[PDB]
RNA sequence: AUGCGCAGAUACCGGGAGGAACGCCGAUGGCGAAGGCAGCCACCUGGUCCACCCGUGACGCUGAGGCGCGAAAGCGUGGGGAGCAAACCGGAUUAGAUACCCGGGUAGUCCACGCCCUAAACGAUGCGCGCUAGGUCUCUGGGUCUCCUGGGGGCCGAAGCUAACGCGU
């Protein structure tokens, strides 16, 4: 899966500020890391439906939370996704 | 890498050399798997609710083990393909959850 | 012919017939009776008569063999179980203790549209 | 009747080698209790049916039994 | 009655092979968006509920088209094949019986991969949010644990609604 160490690794690289949980930029790389670990789950377990409509939800919430960064701060937006490489 | 529970059953009909050549030959399978093992409980003799492998009887193993979980499978696959091991069972450790008082 | 002092009863009781099979401790057939090896035919070899009849028919030819007592073991549920089994009791031959061991699948084979009609 | 929880004292409900409890939660034909005999609540109970199984699977206890006295 | 049985069947005991399905637990129970999901074990993985009130700062709702999922039966290629069983082959029944009952039986039911895209696919009730008495049963959290307080499942039913039947946090 995915570790209590993992994950607070990842909260850690992307937290706007020392104790931020919660960001826009934390949210899309939690998201992220789940998003790949579901995809490789499923190149594996094709068959597996169920889990892969959580795929398009995870997804969906992700696009929307970049469509909403794009638009108050195109820089950091523009930040994140070099950072993670998607979206274009 | 998580903590489980190892049972084995073997054959009722071991004098000492047969018997505990099958232990080291499971020790060695467990090590070789990622396996420490924590606590032990040797219970041998039983006697089976059903006849297992054409015996009233048979012969118990408890190890308590932490290893890594991807190779849980392909351990009690090999485990087992010994003859005198009739079954192995291993099981993901557990807060015991009780009842009356 | 040998000598089997005791041993074991088996009431197969159907809907359609009875069958009392007599085996010596092990389990190897000494006699057997039947609805059909009385007179009986067809649907009158289910009957709780037949049984009885049967029953009877099966332990006499065992006790032939010197049999004197026996275990009784009933498998299905039919017009004839308890007849058959108060019949052994009735027949002298020292009834020791009935079991019933009629099977049942663990949720097995799909059955006959006969057997299915609760859908 | 009586109710086989009200028989014992605490019992990790999740030891599946503990044969002399488990084993007083079957019937004479060896088959899982229901609840209106065992007297546990539902979680319980649904714990109880996992362990008794895998006791089965190991040999300590029956699937069958035959009914004595029919 | 067809049928099977003296090439010894039925019943009974022991050994083996195989396929399919999981008794009790089992619920008026649970999970999932639906279809749907039930022996046990591991691993991979989806959703969701509670408490804390810590982070972001309206990032929301819905959703033409698109894309994906979608019971059964059916189609293709290759396996499998125990039991069941359209068709079909017989036996009865009948005024007749291309049926109901009985004995056989192929496709199919099972697996893998690719199709099909349907249904009484039903709560015959689109999705979200806010508001408007209560009682009682229940699954699952939390608390100061008589109870209080979330989230599911039920029934009775304030106000109200409805052609009525009913519906009714």
């Amino acid at each position: 899966p995915i570790t209590k160490e993992e994950k607070q690794k990842v909260i850690q690289e992307f937290a706007r500020f020392p104790g931020d949980t919660g960001s826009t930029e934390v949210q899309v790389a939690l998201l992220t890391l789940r998003i790949n670990r579901l995809s490789e789950h499923l190149k594996v377990h094709k068959k597996d439906h169920h889990s892969h409509r959580g795929l398009l939800m995870m997804v969906g919430q992700r696009r929307r939370l970049l469509r909403y960064l794009q638009r108050e701060d195109p820089e950091r937006y523009r930040a994140l996704i070099e950072k993670l490489g998607i979206r274009g | 890498m998580r903590r489980y529970e190892v049972n084995i059953v073997l054959n009722p009909n071991l004098d000492q050399s047969q018997l505990a050549l099958e232990k080291e030959i499971i020790q060695r399978a467990l090590e070789n798997y990622g396996a420490r093992v924590e606590k032990v409980e040797e219970l041998g003799l039983r006697r089976l609710a059903y006849p297992i492998a054409k015996d009233p009887q048979g012969y118990f193993l408890w190890y308590q083990v932490e290893m890594p979980e991807d190779r849980v499978n392909d351990l009690a696959r090999e485990l087992r393909i010994r003859d005198n091991v009739r079954r192995v069972m291993v099981v993901k450790s557990q807060e015991p959850f009780l009842a009356n008082a | 012919k040998r000598q089997v002092a005791s041993g074991r009863a088996y009431i197969h009781a159907s809907y359609n017939n009875t069958i009392v099979t007599i085996t010596d401790p092990d389990g190897n057939p000494i006699t057997w009776s039947s609805g059909g090896v009385i007179g009986y035919k067809g649907s009158r070899k289910g009957t709780p008569y037949a049984a009885q009849l049967a029953a009877l028919d099966a332990a006499k030819k065992a006790m032939a063999y010197g049999m004197q007592s026996v275990d009784v073991i009933v498998r299905g549920t039919g017009a004839g179980r308890e007849q058959a089994i108060r019949a052994l009791q009735a027949s002298g031959l020292q009834v020791k203790s009935i079991v019933d061991d009629t099977p049942v699948p663990h949720n097995g084979c799909r059955p006959k549209k006969k057997f299915r009609k609760a859908s | 009747k009586a109710k086989v929880k009200a028989t014992l004292g605490e019992f990790d409900l999740r030891d599946y080698r503990n044969v002399e409890v488990l084993k007083r939660f079957l019937s004479e034909t060896g088959k899982i209790l229901p609840r209106r005999r065992t007297g546990l609540s539902a979680k319980e109970q649904r714990i109880l049916a996992k362990t008794i199984k895998r006791a089965r699977i190991l040999g300590l206890l029956p699937f069958t039994e035959k009914l004595v006295r029919k």
